[PDB]
């Protein structure tokens, strides 16, 4: 249970302090600065409803359908919005900032577990707290991340099934931190008895942070890659081990950076001079501004100590077991990507093709890479293309060459990072057998911009499968419930129209298909790719439409609109071709293939793969796993674009919720029988609606209910009767509420009126009496007056003292 | 609706008395129209009486008998609470389910909810019906209900 | 109607100032003039019609039983007043009885009021209906 306990300071709130409203007049209205607004209806003129806004007291006219139902105070800061009488855009947005401003950040909403970024550390993640969440159901304690994780663990042991926790959300919404916490908590409740294994699940973070993280306008330690971390357990439920999986790493970063943005921390640590002994091993000069692959955006970070973090990164590797030879191979390869960016070329000898302008850097590169600057540059200028039984020497200019370089850098980095991840797994892997696991996912959630490119599609298309994964689940849980209550009906899975958008993209005729195909061809371009797209899919697919225009002030170019469950998204295919396939000297690779440096060697060995083709493959892998597990969903949300705590930007939050999964989770769920009470509660709440119908003696609760509804002239559609509880279409309980208050009030008054009748009626008897009373009093006083004022009386009455 | 010339004889009876208590003159202050009906056995709601001509203050409108009838026959077609209507009503303040309720709550229900009752009026009907809160301070409303319903003079 | 009907005979002794077992249309004004103010002669003729038997002592009685007719007792009145005093204090408040007489029943007019309270017994706000009652019934004094 719970009371005043300190640990529950930022979890629960004073239910009594929240304890210190007309359904017909109170409601939500759209406000441009606050999303919605509280309002009291004034009049109506059809669709023309006019109201008053509590905050400024003004007036505005709003289309009836525009108006959204408001919840009674009875539902303030409700822990799980799945119970709120009115479940919508506004009633949700409200219940969210309300809690968040009171310090609350974990709010339930069905299967979801919405977590609003604090932007300040909180006393919620303490050991003692950890202990009161151990083994407790969710309705048995305040909404908390720990419960999603715990209820996950005790679900694994109890049911003997793999578990999957899916954290999602925009950038900077705090999903990495959530994931770490999830992991910590799992390690803190299933410990085993270099360093401890879990110590390494923990130290893997640094090195990965150094290569997958970077400072971005949104967040300061942004994971720029998707991650699927699995944690394995033994038969006694303790951690057997782990392993990792990455997804879409931001290769782009390696050579470009926007204003107020750095490259992966590693590059800056590398040039921190925190470990002087290595500067020579790497050939680096401890001033980052000097290098052209990182001197673009900013170089420092307010909360990042490019020097400390580097020393720690170093130890992390030592604690991970990487040999010094390995750790340094990494270091060398990384440093060499700084020289590649400081490798310049000349173009106009007398002939008009390119040629190197110095070797000094090219050499430093070839040194750290283990090659021949001669062979290197020779190949970087006049490559050896190959086709059939002939290998030609193609010439390329500045552009083609400088772009080749950058491609080599990107390619190298990706290859490297992937190796590192595989490496780390080798560590974190165990040679003991594992019974079951629980995997934590964490990839950027759906997001739409003014300009959505190939990247955005890749991400949205992903969450697309992901979201479809949820709907499926909901669909399953709904059925088992209906079947449970002998009331199962008109169904079909929720992952339905989610499938078409999906096929339009991953299936054979699909979009990504046209992109991967058009990439084997030489002189193909936007227009050729664009052509083929419209060709196969235009005016033939409802999900694929031509650009309609702007739904927001700074939006930009677009070629096609994709109908995602989150809404139609304008994607511009400009660049996709160059982006999908990674041009790199098939030659340079041959040279680095034969490098003498052991790591560079692994990095470029020969096979027997385009971005789009790689991802859909490793995504197929993922989903096949996720579907063989038991879901849990954690929706991360950013309050504002100021890292300011408490500040809540409505448009921003409303937005997220849309592509978040919540509002759809509400919708797919709305088509069933959302609001559902159990006959007991129904009786003690709605008997007031049909007193004169309840035979009198404590009858069975479904009969009381079977009657209240029957007598209420309840339309069979609006509801359906379980065996344990009664289900209702959405917002019906709403009507049953208003209808409940009108009556209750009227009943009271009818009683107050019966009482007033009792009184008066009682005084009647006295009024009947008092009449004759005053009737006497009045009349006599009148006789006496005429007497006294009689000419014969004063005369007479004077005629006698004698 | 239509009235028994007998049920009309009862009304003149009462209408007269009331005409008298603000001076005999064949008229009755509208602000008594409710009260006159009550003396007949009708249990109007304020909203009901203000709706047929009743007024808020003493001395705004005055009604010959001629108009009382139409007004009276109107109050008859109104809602009169039943035992159950009241029971379930009160039952909604009773958490436990034993049939008790903080006399305070009760005082609250009547003076704060619906069309509020004047404390002088509540204080008045606790004595008349003779409601008595147990040691802890709670009342058994089922009794308080049938009392009011019973009337000043039982059987 | 018992012992003072003999006193109406004693109050026949001054009726009969000039002793003729009767009183002319001016015999009356003579007795009146001998002590206070003097009645009209047209207050002597215009009333020629109230004597079903001219006038003596046994006609002074019977030409007055037209005014003392329609009265209620001393206990009947001191009970009508008792209908507005549930606390048995033998006293109505002043503003109360006044309101009672002026605005309910057969509403007294500005005058009848002015005249009824002119000599009404009222001490510190309370109107004594008991004592007041006597005044109205000759058990006290007007
Ligand atoms: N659950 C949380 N609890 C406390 N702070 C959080 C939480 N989630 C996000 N934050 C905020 O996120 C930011 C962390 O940014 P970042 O530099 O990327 O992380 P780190 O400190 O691990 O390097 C901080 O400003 C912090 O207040
Ligand atoms: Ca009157
Ligand atoms: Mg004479």
């Amino acid at each position: 249970i719970d009371f005043s306990d300190p640990d529950f300071q930022y979890l629960a709130v004073d239910r009594k302090k929240l304890m210190k409203f007309d359904g017909k007049k109170n409601c939500w209205v759209p406000d441009e600065k606050e999303g919605f607004a509280s309002a009291e209806i004034q009049s109506s003129k059809g669709d023309e409803i006019t109201v008053k806004i509590v905050a400024d007291s003004s007036t505005r006219t709003v289309k009836k359908d525009d108006i959204q139902s408001m919840n009674p105070p009875k539902f303030e800061k409700l822990e799980d919005m799945a119970n709120m009488t009115y479940l919508n855009e506004a009633s949700v947005l409200y219940n969210l900032r309300s809690r968040y401003t009171s310090g609350l950040i974990y709010t339930y909403s069905g299967l979801f577990c919405i977590a609003v970024n604090p932007y300040r550390r909180l006393p919620i993640y303490t050991d003692s707290v950890i202990a009161k969440y151990r083994g407790k159901r969710k309705t048995e304690i305040p909404p908390h991340l720990f419960s999603v994780a715990d209820n996950a663990y005790q679900n694994m042991v109890t049911d003997r099934e793999n578990q999957s926790c899916l954290i999602t959300g925009e950038s900077g919404a705090g999903k990495t931190e959530n994931t770490k916490k999830v992991i910590m908590y799992l390690a803190k409740v299933a410990c085993a008895v270099e360093g401890s294994l879990e110590d390494q699940i923990i130290q893997a973070n640094p090195v990965l942070e150094a290569y997958g993280n970077a400072k971005t306008t949104r967040n300061n330690n942004s994971s720029r890659f998707g991650k699927f971390i699995r944690i394995h357990f033994g038969p006694t439920g303790k951690i057997a081990g782990a392993d990792i999986e990455t997804y879409l790493l931001e290769k782009s970063r390696v050579t470009y950076q926007q204003s107020a943005e750095r490259n992966y921390h590693i590059f800056y640590q590398i040039c921190s001079n925190a470990i002087p002994e290595l500067n020579d091993v790497m050939l680096v000069t401890p001033d980052s501004g000097l290098y052209s692959f990182i001197n673009q955006g900013c170089l420092t970070v307010d909360n990042i100590d490019d020097v400390e973090e580097f020393k720690l990164c170093d130890e992390a590797f030592d604690i991970l077991g990487f040999t010094k030879e390995e750790k340094q191979s990494m270091f060398k390869c990384t440093a060499s990507i700084l020289h590649m960016g400081e490798m310049k070329f000349k173009q106009r000898p007398r002939e008009e093709q390119a040629e190197s302008d110095g070797t000094a850097e090219a050499e430093k590169v070839a040194f750290l890479c283990g090659i021949n600057a001669g062979d290197l540059l020779k190949a970087l200028l006049k490559p050896k293309v190959k086709v059939g039984t002939e290998m030609v020497t193609k010439g390329q200019n500045m552009n083609q060459v400088v772009n080749s370089v950058g491609a080599l850098a990107k390619s190298l980095y990706d290859r490297m990072f992937n190796w590192l991840v595989r490496r780390v797994n080798k560590t974190l892997d165990t040679k003991a057998k594992r019974n079951y696991y629980i995997g934590v996912l964490d990839i950027a959630g759906f997001e739409i911009f003014d300009f959505n490119s190939f990247e955005q599609l890749c991400i949205n298309y992903t969450n697309e499968r992901l979201q479809q994964f949820f709907n499926h689940h909901m669909f399953i849980l709904e059925q088992e419930e209906y079947k449970k209550e002998g009331i199962a009906w008109e169904f079909i899975d929720f992952g339905m129209d989610l499938q078409m958008c999906i096929d339009l993209i991953e299936k054979p005729m699909g979009i990504l298909s046209i992109l991967e195909e058009e990439c084997m061809f030489p002189k193909a371009d936007d227009k050729s790719f664009q052509d083929k797209l419209y060709q196969n899919h235009m005016g033939k697919n409802r999900m694929f439409t031509k650009p309609g225009k702007p739904t927001r002030p700074n939006q930009g170019p677009a070629h096609f609109e994709l109908h995602h469950y989150a809404g139609n998204v304008p994607y511009s295919i400009t660049g996709w071709l160059e982006k999908n396939k990674d041009p790199i000297n098939e030659n340079v690779v041959a040279l680095l293939g034969a490098s003498k440096e052991p790591l560079v060697a692994e990095l470029f060995k020969a096979p027997e793969q385009t971005i789009s083709a790689v991802h859909r493959e490793s995504l197929n892998k993922l989903m096949k796993n996720l579907y063989s597990t038991h879901p849990h969903f954690v929706r991360c949300i950013i309050p504002n674009e100021l890292k300011q705590p408490g500040l809540v930007d409505a448009e921003l939050v409303l937005h997220q919720l849309q592509c978040n999964g919540v509002l759809e989770g509400i919708r797919i769920c709305r088509k069933g029988f959302p609001s559902r009470l159990i006959y007991s509660e129904f009786k003690q709440r709605y008997s007031i609606l049909a007193p004169n119908a309840i035979p009198q003696g404590f009858v069975d609760g479904k009969t009381v209910s079977e009657k209240i509804l029957a007598g209420l002239q309840m339309d069979p559609a609006e509801y359906r009767l379980g065996t344990t509880k009664v289900f209702f279409k959405a917002g019906v309980l709403g009507n049953l509420e208003e209808m409940r208050d009108e009556r209750l009030s009227k009943i009271i008054s009818m009683f107050q009126a019966h009482i007033r009748g009792y009184l008066i009626r009682k005084a009647y008897k006295k009024l009947q009496d008092q009449r004759i009373g005053l009737s006497v009093i009045q009349r006599n006083i009148r006789k006496w007056l005429v007497l006294r004022n009689w000419q014969w009386w004063k005369l007479y009455s004077k005629v006698k003292p004698l | 609706p239509k009235l028994s010339q007998d049920e009309i004889d009862d009304l003149k009876d009462v209408f007269e008395l009331f005409d008298f208590w603000d001076g005999r003159d064949g008229a009755v202050d509208a602000f008594k129209l409710g009260d006159v009906c009550r003396c007949l056995g009708i249990n109007p709601r304020n909203e009901d009486v203000f709706a047929v001509g009743g007024t808020h203050k003493m001395g705004e409108k005055s009604l010959p008998f001629e108009e009382f009838l139409p007004a009276y026959e109107g109050l008859m077609d109104c809602e009169q609470g039943t035992f159950a209507d009241y029971m379930e009503a009160f039952k909604t303040f009773d958490r436990e389910g034993q049939g008790f309720i903080s006399g305070a709550e009760l005082r609250h229900v009547l003076t704060a909810l619906g069309e509020r009752l004047s404390d002088e009026d509540v204080d008045e009907i606790i004595k008349l019906t003779d409601l008595q809160e147990d040691l802890e301070g709670n009342v058994k409303y089922e009794d308080f209900v049938k009392k009011v319903m019973a009337g000043p003079y039982p059987d | 109607p018992q012992k003072q009907i003999q006193e109406m005979k004693e109050a026949f002794s001054m009726i009969d100032v000039d002793r003729d077992g009767f009183v002319s249309k001016e015999d009356i004004k003579a007795i009146s003039e001998q002590l206070g103010r003097a009645p009209d002669d047209k207050e002597l003729t215009a009333m020629l019609k109230e004597a079903p038997g001219p006038l003596n002592f046994t006609m002074f009685l019977s030409i007055f039983s037209d005014k003392l007719s329609g009265t209620d007792s001393e206990e009947t009145i001191r009970n009508a007043f008792a209908m507005f005093d549930e606390q048995e204090t033998k006293k109505l408040n002043i503003e109360y009885i006044k309101d009672l007489l002026e605005n309910m029943g057969d509403n007294f007019n500005k005058d009848e009021m002015r005249m009824t309270f002119k000599e009404a017994p009222v001490e510190g706000g309370k109107f004594d209906y008991v004592k007041f009652t006597a005044m109205i019934k000759g058990s006290g004094e007007e």
